[PDB]
RNA sequence: AAAAAAUUAAGGUAUGUAUU
RNA sequence: AUCCUUAUGCACGGGAAAUACGCAUAUCAGUGAGGAUUCGUCCGAGAUUGUGUUUUUGCUGGUU
RNA sequence: GGAGGUCAACAUCAAGAACUGUGGGCGCCUAUAGAACUUAUAACGAACAUGGUUCUUGCCUUUUACCAGAAC
């Protein structure tokens, strides 16, 4: 966890969306103390190595920066957001919802595809990519 | 990560400066009854935290000097090559289609070789049997052979061997002896040997030749 | 260590004798594309794999061939042909050649 | 955590309970992990502790084998000579068991192409590649690191062994030689059996013949009694320890190979990062373990029957006997082991008692266990499968017999050899007390009741035999079947592996394996699967999870139906050709069927005929009982010895013609006394064992380990079964109904063929590709299987739902169905669905504007269009006006095809044209209700805007190539548009891209020469 | 004068430019 | 003067391979790398460690 | 002072014998808290609904739906 760096005020979220050019910005939307909030940070902090070529990743708290609640809509413990170009991104994971990503991916790999596919989808401009696989049933 | 350093902003809204699309009297009465239910309504630091106050003692130099990065498993040469080899495949070679293979032709076919280097020192089972289909149409075209040349009887063995093969029995027995109707040898030859089974049978094919 | 990117870079193309020699291996040749051939409205020819589950061989034997189950010969590529590494491939020399020596003491003694 | 959470998830896939892809891939590593922890342990304290054998305990062991071949009179095995008769047939035997795991293969991995080339390379030098081994053989005595991989089996958790390939074909070769030799020279004797001449059901008919046979096993009246054990003599291999072994390969063979044996054993076993030598026990994944493993158990067989009585069984080495037999009653009955065999590790022993001698042997064990609370019956185990009646009674006189002759066996065989525990034993008891007779061979639970007693309370059963003295010649007893609660078990497990392992597979691949595995328990099980009631429970289930995962990709809401065509038509017709076990409607409203000829266009339905419906026929038919193939065999065998007497007794040779009436007759099958290989299979023999030991060495399940069909033949047919699944669902007519087959184009399906989606797989996977690439190309063989089924997936009967249209297209969709909708927007691009109507439009035009003069007509004008027409559906407006000279007289409006035509009704002016472009789905195909319908809405709707009262619509499927129209007619109309259509349909350039760009989407091609130009 | 009901819902958003 | 031998350099012609070829302000290494053994002894130069590319490197030609 | 208040606030709420602690009054008595045992859970309510967790039955392996048993 420590390996990610955190963000710790809205003015820091919106820079880093804007000064990373050529790669995704990756952002989980959750606070600390969430079981789920802490799984996804472990999954993430492996990734965030060997992806560092083509995405960026960051952690943000819903306590800590709330300005960002109405707007985008966050519920639950975290949503991971990406974005491109300060174009929000959009993938259909089967699950219902088209924006974010909120349940929590299984293995390393699986999570890379999904990376990868947004950011390959998304440098033609492209707004809808899909996931490879479909986790409808699992969440 | 320069922008993670700095800490300012100008007194502004996220929202709107990135350019953001998305996508009591009452009260105080819940308060009060919450209450009169809140009135009337870990493990793992502890093993630890133990010694965590243990460690208090250890020195600022000591904190340093610590050794940084040890592997004990060389996971990464490991890793690589494995990478290594598994990177790329190769396609099977054409000898593999599993039809070909007889024994016999194999030994006699090296057994031969081996020999030879010395002295220079000194149908599957497995097959599905023929579909009706694909054997209907093996019938067509020898029909039309058959047709084609009613003499030649070159034409109608093949198509009692051919047929044969692939069947037998009660189809090319009848056409050995229909294309069999004076001058041929080789029709005569040919009759007697699938037809034949038994001496009286065989006797009167013969009676035909003579 | 960094996984490269998920750009693609436009395709490239040589071909000479020697390359055509080299690619050889790794596409699926002439017979080896029949078997993916699939003739329809009539069951594939079939032949059972030593674990006995069964191999279907498409068109890759032709239809009067099957009746009388005949198989094919055709054209046998020889360039995907398996080859040895060249790790392995003077191990078997190198104790092929050991080997001669052992058998020329037997020989003598 | 990570050990007792290893633990505790394993236990719950055991169970079939669902705990996630992910885990089920994770815990299979944890628990190698651990196994090959607790295999470092086993050594590291073998170290200490020296050998376990004793001295003293290894005299007795040692003295046993020396007095059995000394008294069976036994050559020991030489070393291979240089020059030697068979090192051909024996390398070739070698080599291609070690190729044909490669004959499946399309593609080859790195590594599996360096042992390939090197068995090219001993084909191409067998002169220098023999001298190799032979000297490798005397003198290499180190080796190199073997590796260790883990099945999961999803219950047992086993090794897997992989050697390196140079050492590979010095064991193979050394293990066909010892092989050939051996048996050559008698050392096994009958009574060890995974033996070369029967299979393991056959053995276990035979087994239970020899019971009956033999001499009054059965007569109760005077005290008498019998008993069985079957005994897992445990860790045997894990227990082999070689400074014992060595010796006794010497016994049995010359030094110079059984050092190496010694030698290979001990390597260095390297699983990723931990790696041990292995000091002590036997690894099995090399290629002559198999023949260690039978040297070992005839060791342990001499202890328990002892000498004396092992002759009896064997016989002199003159004649020696054959499996059961002896040759007198009288050496029958002199000691109570009457029958024994011993298959790899589990023995089968049964005893003949009487009180005099029975009273005895339950006396001595109580004296020395002394039971005064009667607790010998807290331990002991029936077999559960069967019901009370059926099992074995716990009576205090037969509950101590089981536990005395156990008890006399423990005594036989020393600890250090092997652990026979009481747990993994079972034993039974026919007394007065108990009729019933129970053990269970490979996977077989039987019973035996006698004639005698059968008073005792009996149904019959699918699975029973009926038993035969070879005396009496009558029916004696009586044998039911039952499966194994065990491999019931392996079956439960096998298809969630099915359901588990793929993430993303094809549906093709999914309907293959589940034919695999459920051919393969329907034919090593025949007669018992109808008499387990849970097994075939279990088969219903089955079924249906792999038609759910079928079902949730498609779609993921579910139907209410999915018409039984889409899993049960053949792979060719495009279907997943899965087999059935259960019970399946086909619904009578699906057979119904519509073709076009230029005359009309009929219909066809079976389903008014009532009588039984329709049922997709089942495997249960198709496969014959174990019995009859016996009872055939037995009666083949000799009919062929017949004949082979009858030719050489004339000087001639067997005909085929005699025997091309029985081939796929006899276990053996005839068939292979005519293979033209049988010369050089004489000499490749074990192989029966080797199969099952294949386990060890490589990584794949292999259904069929009781059959090499080289040996054996082909022991089954599912030929018929084929055309019968074809037959159910109504003949290729009523299939492809279902399918877009009439949406191609094409006239006749005799001269077409299809791609296959599994090598098509392969050409994508030569480039270089990252994963995310690499998967999408899996999903590509399932968007074919849409399409060509897409026509009754999307339906209004099967996914209920709301309708909606395509942007551009009179395309409706009931769900998502998210491949359908990408195939189809493709199919239609650049809005060729206006393009179609456009191009209709024109050729009535260029049709009629010919023909103002011979209809006498003043204008022929094609109208504007809005341009948004096409394809919305609610309300339609004219293209086409019609005017006259005069006036026209109009009929009863009517349909194309139909004769009789009155023009006499009115008398009146113009006429316009509607060209309406529908693709139907299944429900209605037929256009003749719809057309009609459409045109009565739009002349009497308000919305719709028509020049006259006076039209004809034309109504066109795009899907099944339908066309049809309901006019108001004049003298020469009928006969115009009649043969006009013919000429547009089978021609338009709009169509023709249809036509052409779905038989892309499909990949159906035509030919006729296949041989490049 | 022989007989119709007792099962429900989310996992279904086309990008992209232009205008407001 | 001819002729012959070994090494190195440029080069016509003929083959084989690219799971192969390198690189390092980096560790050791004939002051013995790494192996073989018939147990007496015998061969004698690379082995670690990180890394780059590897179903391809550059260059033309046809056809659309 | 009394009854009644469809008025509110604040406390408790099955009963009983026996142990320990605190407070008051002259070793005894009274009150409060905790623990154990019994009654039958004779019922604070002759009434009985929903939810959470953990297990065990069916499931599309999905729900803001459930089937029908268990304990908390
Ligand atoms: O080839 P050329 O005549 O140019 O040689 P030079 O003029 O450079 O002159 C003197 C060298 O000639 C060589 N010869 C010549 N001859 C005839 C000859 C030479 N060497 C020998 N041996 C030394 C065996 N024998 C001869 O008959 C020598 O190199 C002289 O140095």
């Amino acid at each position: 966890s420590v390996l990610l760096p955190q963000l710790r005020t809205g003015w820091h979220v919106d820079q880093a969306i804007v000064t990373e050019t050529k790669r995704l910005v990756v952002i989980r939307f959750g606070r600390k103390n969430d079981r789920q909030c802490m799984i996804m940070d472990e999954l993430l902090s492996s990734i965030a190595e060997r992806v560092r070529n083509f995405a960026v990743i960051y952690l943000c708290d819903i306590d800590e920066v709330s300005d960002f609640d109405e707007m985008y809509e966050l519920t639950d413990p975290m949503t991971v957001m990406f974005f491109y170009h300060n174009k929000h991104m959009m993938c259909d994971f089967g699950t219902g919802n088209n924006n974010k990503l909120n349940f929590i991916v299984d293995d390393k790999q699986e999570m890379i595809d999904i990376l990868e596919t947004i950011f390959r989808g998304a440098r033609k401009n492209k707004g809808l990519v899909v996931s490879p696989y479909d986790y409808n049933h699992k969440r | 990560p320069s922008f993670l350093d700095q800490e300012p902003p100008a007194g502004y809204v996220p929202g709107i400066g990135r350019g953001a699309t998305g996508f009591k009297t009452l009260e105080l009465k819940l308060a009060q009854k919450k209450k009169k239910r809140a009135n009337e309504k870990s493990n793992v630091k502890r093993q630890f935290a133990d010694l965590k106050e243990s460690l208090a003692a250890v020195t600022e130099s000591e904190w340093m000097d610590i050794p940084d990065a040890t592997d004990f498993t060389r996971r990464n040469k490991r890793n690589r090559i494995q990478e290594q080899l598994n990177r790329k495949t190769y396609a099977a070679p054409d000898s593999l289609i599993p039809g070909n293979v007889d024994l016999n032709k194999l030994t006699e076919e090296r057994e031969k070789l081996l020999q030879s280097q010395i002295d220079e020192n000194l149908r599957v089972n497995s097959l599905s049997d023929a579909t009706l289909e694909d054997l209907q149409k093996m019938r067509t075209i020898l029909k039309s052979y058959r047709k084609a040349d009613p003499t030649n009887p070159q034409g109608w063995i093949a198509s009692a061997r051919l047929e044969e093969k692939a069947r037998k029995f009660s189809v090319a027995k009848k056409i050995i002896e229909n294309g069999c109707q004076p001058r041929s040898s080789d029709i005569w030859l040919e009759n007697i040997r699938l037809h034949e089974s038994d001496v009286h049978y065989c006797k009167t094919l013969v009676a035909t030749a003579i | 260590k960094a996984l490269p990117i998920p750009e693609d870079q436009p395709k490239k193309k040589r071909a000479g004798r020697k390359f055509r020699k080299y690619k050889e291996k790794f596409r699926l040749s002439h017979v080896r594309q029949l078997q993916n051939r699939m003739e329809f409205g009539k069951q594939e020819q079939t032949v059972l794999d030593s674990y006995g589950e069964e191999v279907g061989l498409g068109m890759s034997n032709t239809s009067l061939q099957q009746a009388v189950g005949a198989t094919s010969g055709s054209r046998r590529s020889a360039g995907n042909q398996a080859k040895l590494t060249k790790v392995m491939k003077h191990r078997i020399s190198e104790a092929n050649q050991q080997a001669d020596e052992f058998l020329i003491s037997l020989g003598h003694n | 955590a990570w050990v007792s959470a290893a633990h505790y998830n394993r236990e719950r896939i055991k169970r079939g309970a669902h705990v996630e892809k992910t885990m089920v891939k994770k815990n299979l590593g944890r628990l190698t992990r651990l196994w090959i922890k607790n295999e470092q342990e086993r050594q590291r304290q073998i170290q200490k502790n020296g050998p376990e054998i004793t001295p003293e305990e290894a005299t007795t062991i040692f003295s046993v084998m020396v007095e059995w071949l000394e008294s069976r009179s036994f050559s020991p095995i030489p070393f291979p000579p240089l020059t030697y008769k068979n090192d051909t047939k024996i390398l070739v035997l070698a080599l291609e068991d070690l190729k044909d795991v490669y004959a499946s293969k399309v593609r080859l991995n790195a590594s599996e192409r360096e042992e390939l080339a090197l068995i090219e390379e001993a084909y191409d030098n067998p002169h220098d590649t023999l001298n190799r081994i032979k000297k490798y053989l005397l003198t290499q005595r180190v080796f190199k690191p073997v590796d260790i991989t883990m099945m999961e089996n999803y219950q047992n958790i086993s090794p897997v062994y992989s050697v390196d390939p140079l050492e590979k074909i010095t064991d193979a070769y050394l293990d066909q030689y010892l092989w050939y030799e051996a048996d050559q020279r008698k050392l096994f004797p009958n009574w060890i059996k995974p033996s070369d001449s029967e299979i393991p059901p056959l053995l276990v008919y035979k087994w239970t013949q020899g019971i009956n046979n033999l001499s009054e096993i059965w007569d109760v009246s005077r005290g008498q009694s019998a008993v069985l054990l079957e005994t897992t003599l445990g860790e045997m291999a894990e227990k082999i320890d070689f400074t014992l072994l060595n010796r006794l390969l010497r016994l049995i063979v010359d030094p110079n190979i059984a050092d190496y044996i010694t030698a290979k054993n001990n390597v260095v076993i390297n699983f990723k990062d931990m790696s041990h030598v292995n000091k002590y026990g036997l690894i099995r994944g090399l290629k002559f373990a198999s023949f260690i493993f039978q040297y070992y158990g005839l060791v342990i067989d001499l202890l328990l029957l002892g000498q004396e009585r092992a002759t009896d069984l064997a016989g002199p080495a003159n004649n020696p006997n054959e499996f059961m037999q002896f040759k007198s009653k009288e050496v029958e009955k002199a000691h109570p082991i009457r029958l024994y065999t011993r298959y790899l590790d589990r023995i089968y022993m049964l005893f003949h008692f009487e009180e005099d001698e029975g009273e005895e042997l339950t006396d001595e064990y109580l004296a020395e266990n002394p039971d005064p609370n009667f607790e010998n019956s807290i331990g002991y185990n029936n077999r559960k499968c069967w019901p009370k009646d059926s099992r074995m009674r716990l009576i205090r006189q037969d509950v101590n017999l089981g536990r005395a002759v156990f008890w006399e066996i423990q005594s036989r065989v020393p600890t250090s050899l092997t652990s026979i525990k009481w747990e993994n034993a079972f034993v039974s008891v026919y007394s007065k007390n108990n009729p019933n007779l129970l053990f269970s061979m490979c996977g077989f639970e039987v019973r035996i009741l006698p004639r005698q007693r059968m008073e005792e309370v009996v149904s019959n059963d699918e699975g029973v035999w009926d038993l035969v003295d070879e005396r009496t010649k009558q029916r004696t007893a009586k044998a039911y079947l039952k499966v194994s609660e065990e491999e019931i078990k392996k079956f439960d497990s096998r298809i969630r592996g099915i359901l588990m392992a793929s993430g993303s597979t094809t549906f093709t691949k999914v309907a293959a394996k589940w034919n695999t595995s459920l051919i393969s328990l329907f034919t090593y099980f025949r007669e018992a699967i109808v008499a387990t009631e849970p097994l075939l429970d279990i088969l219903v289930k089955g079924e249906t999870r792999i038609q759910n995962r079928v079902k949730l990709g498609l779609n993921s809401k579910m139907p209410t139906r999915f018409p039984p065509a889409v899993f049960y038509t053949p792979k060719e017709l495009g279907g997943l050709g899965m087999i059935s076990a259960s019970h399946i409607l086909i619904p009578a409203s699906d057979l119904s069927w519509s073709k076009q000829t230029d005359t009309g266009i009929t219909h066809f339905r079976a389903g008014m005929t009532h009588e039984d419906e329709k049922l997709i026929p089942t495997i249960f038919r198709y496969i014959t009982t174990w019995e009859n193939e016996f009872l055939d065999s037995q009666r083949v065998w000799a009919e062929y010895a017949t004949k082979r007497q009858e030719a050489i007794q004339q000087n001639r040779r067997l005909a085929f013609e005699e025997l091309e009436g029985s081939w796929d007759r006899g276990i053996p099958r005839i068939s292979t006394l005519f293979q033209r290989d049988r010369h050089t299979l004489a000499y490749d023999r074990g192989h029966r064992i080797r199969r099952e030991f294949k386990q060890y060495s490589l990584e794949r399940n292999s259904p069929f380990w009781w059959t090499n069909s080289h040996h054996d033949g082909k022991l089954w047919n599912l030929n018929a079964y084929r055309t019968d699944v074809i037959q159910a669902l109504g003949g290729i007519e009523t299939i492809l109904e279902h399918t877009l087959f009439k949406g191609t184009g094409f006239n006749s399906w005799e001269g077409l063929f299809w791609e296959k989606a599994s090598g098509f797989e392969d050409s994508m996977q030569f480039k270089k590709l990252t994963h995310a690439q690499r998967t999408g190309l899996s999903q590509i063989p399932n968007r074919r299987f849409t399409l060509w089924w897409s026509p009754t997936i999307n339906r209004a009967n099967v996914y209920v739902g709301f309708l909606v249209q395509l942007d551009l297209t009179g395309i409706f969709l009931h769900g998502k169905i998210p491949t359908l909708k990408i195939s189809l927007i493709q199919i239609f691009r650049a809005h060729l669905w206006q393009k179609i109507h456009e191009s209709i439009v024109f050729d009535i035009c260029q049709i009629l504007d010919g023909e103002l003069d011979v209809l006498q007509i003043e204008s022929v004008t094609k109208e504007t269009v809005h341009p948004r027409k096409s394809y919305k559906m609610n309300s339609s407006a004219a293209d086409i006006t019609m005017e006259s000279v005069h006036e026209w007289e109009v009929s009863k409006p009517s349909l194309l095809h139909e004769t009789n035509d009155s023009f006499k009704g009115l008398i009146t002016n113009k006429m316009w044209f509607d060209v309406q472009l529908r693709y139907g789905d299944y429900d209605s195909h037929d256009i003749s209700r719809y057309v009609r319908a459409k045109f009565l809405d739009y002349t009497t709707d308000n919305v719709s805007m028509y020049p006259s009262p006076t039209g004809v619509m034309i109504g066109i499927d795009l899907a099944y190539n339908m066309y049809d129209a309901y006019g108001n007619w004049f003298n020469g109309l009928k006969p115009l548009i009649q043969n006009s259509m013919r000429t547009i349909m089978k021609a338009n350039p709009a169509l023709y891209v249809l036509r052409e760009r779905i038989r892309k989407g499909l990949q159906i091609y035509q030919s006729s020469v296949q041989e490049p130009f």
